[PDB]
């Protein structure tokens, strides 16, 4: 037999995407997609650069304008099977770059931060810690390109990161966590 | 599943609302890119006296007035007969800047995201048109051999100057439609 | 002994809501006699002259252009002819298409309201909405927006762009401070109009 299960699908671009699954003697998975309306049936274009277990859609292959079912075949003898078919539109599968830029600006004392989206609307958060403690203190900017902390301990090495979600998507990542003083 | 789905998870068309949603926000970072692709041209390079664009020979509503009267099935196929006429030019302008011109500064940058991003919205506009069922024929780009340096840098400026012109139409005309059928708001 | 006009100088043109437009002129140096001016221009494509249509409208040395005779994607050829009583002159024409030339007045009723929001959130509510005269309903005018705060007394204020949404929140302020807001719009594409009156909060 075999039970393969499709874990995510995310673009981080909205121009290409990759697809993840789970394994479930020698297994040899293989991914194929189709599309709605023609249904030419046709085996994912190249798995390599995104990785293992990873299917990745080039800008070649990666259309906004027709919504993917997609399905992963596991296929040792007597134990050859097929997924749980996954329906994904492009654009409501949005996983951002950290948001590029980040600008720790001080001065009634305060750490002016700043920084700037990924390609080309979006809610970002922000987290900072002073180094001494090992968690974070976070905070939500909505949508500000910019936000002004206020009190914090002088004389301190603080670590900070941000974050982005596009409109209809998921988080993105933690971005380069810059110092101050 | 995706959020819009139910009942058949198959077929499942992607509803109108978020069909505009795309294309509004491609015709503009079309135009305003196009844009300042003129704003580098005429900088970096430029007289003035172009009335002659190939698009001028189709009944394009420009007013407000002539705009709230037009049938919204005709206004796609208006939209999609600008953008198929585009689709030539704009190839022939990326291969040229690209090729036999030693390449000078790369406008030739903006140029070909612009290829790619019409072609892009120009499918998205055959699939909107696909959903409201009724294909027609549009207006032929003529100055070819058109692209002396200030005749030829002329032309090339009528041109660039024309995708500024259309790409604002276009642009303006989708922010109307999304913006009659989705909510009239 | 006492000249013709002199040119008359037509530069500034400007369109506040995409239907109607308007253009002002500065008078020559007009010799020593009264002079008084006039208007001609032509739509691209034509080859017909027009006469100005309204000369009072946008006041003195100003050419108004109601919804009827103004359309936009096309090309006008605005030409002014200064015209006294010993001679005659015109301007350097000028060509003017009502599509890049677009700038709205700025917003109005802006109302700023604090709300306590899930769990120790206290965010600042900025509302406003869009000049009575520009059509963004119909889709047809389309605006962005910005706002500006700084505390009152201050050095530097903060920028926000919010394009197209009409309401917008603030997460970053001291409370109890005497905050200072402000509105200014861009259309879909074209010239900032100038800031708007401005509100206060404090908290």
């Amino acid at each position: 037999p075999g039970k393969p299960e499709i874990h995510k699908c995310r673009s981080p671009d909205k121009e290409t995407f990759t697809c993840w699954w789970n394994p479930g003697l020698p297994t040899n998975y293989s991914l194929t997609y189709s599309k709605e309306g023609e249904k030419t049936t046709y085996e994912c274009p190249d798995y390599k650069t995104s990785g293992p277990n990873s299917c990745f859609f080039s800008k070649q292959y990666t259309s906004i304008w027709k919504i993917y079912i997609i399905t992963v075949n596991a296929t040792n003898q007597m134990g050859s099977s097929s997924s749980d078919p996954l329906y994904v539109d492009v654009t409501y599968i949005v996983e951002p770059e950290p948001p590029r830029n980040l600008t720790l600006e001080v001065k009634k004392t305060y750490l002016w931060v700043k920084w700037s989206p990924p390609t080309i609307t979006m809610e970002y958060e922000i987290r900072l810690k002073p180094e001494e403690a090992e968690e974070w203190e976070i905070h939500f900017t909505g949508h500000q390109t910019q936000f002004k902390v206020f009190d914090l301990y002088p004389g301190q090495k603080y670590l900070v990161q941000t974050r982005c979600k596009p409109d209809h998507g998921y988080w993105s990542r933690w971005s380069q966590e810059s110092s101050v003083e | 599943h995706p959020p819009y789905c139910r009942n058949q998870p198959g077929k499942c068309q992607i509803p109108l609302r978020d069909l505009f949603d795309r294309a509004v926000v491609l015709s503009h970072y079309i135009h305003n890119l196009s844009s300042e692709m003129f704003s580098e041209f005429d900088k970096r390079y430029t007289t003035k006296a172009i009335n002659s664009c190939h698009t001028s020979s189709l009944a394009t509503p420009e007013d407000k007035e002539q705009a709230q009267q037009m049938n919204q099935k005709d206004f796609l196929s208006l939209i999609v007969s600008i953008l198929r006429s585009w689709n030539e030019p704009l190839y022939h302008l990326v291969t040229e800047v690209r090729g036999m011109q030693e390449a000078p500064e790369a406008i030739l940058s903006k140029a070909v995201e612009i290829e790619e991003q019409t072609k892009r919205l120009l499918e998205g506009m055959e699939l909107i048109v696909s959903q409201v069922h009724p294909n027609e024929i549009y207006p032929v780009w003529s100055g070819l051999p058109s692209l002396d340096e200030e005749s030829r840098l002329s032309a090339y400026y009528n041109l660039l100057h024309c995708l500024r012109r259309d790409s604002h139409k276009i642009d303006n005309y989708l922010k109307l439609l999304k913006c009659r059928i989705i909510h009239n708001n």
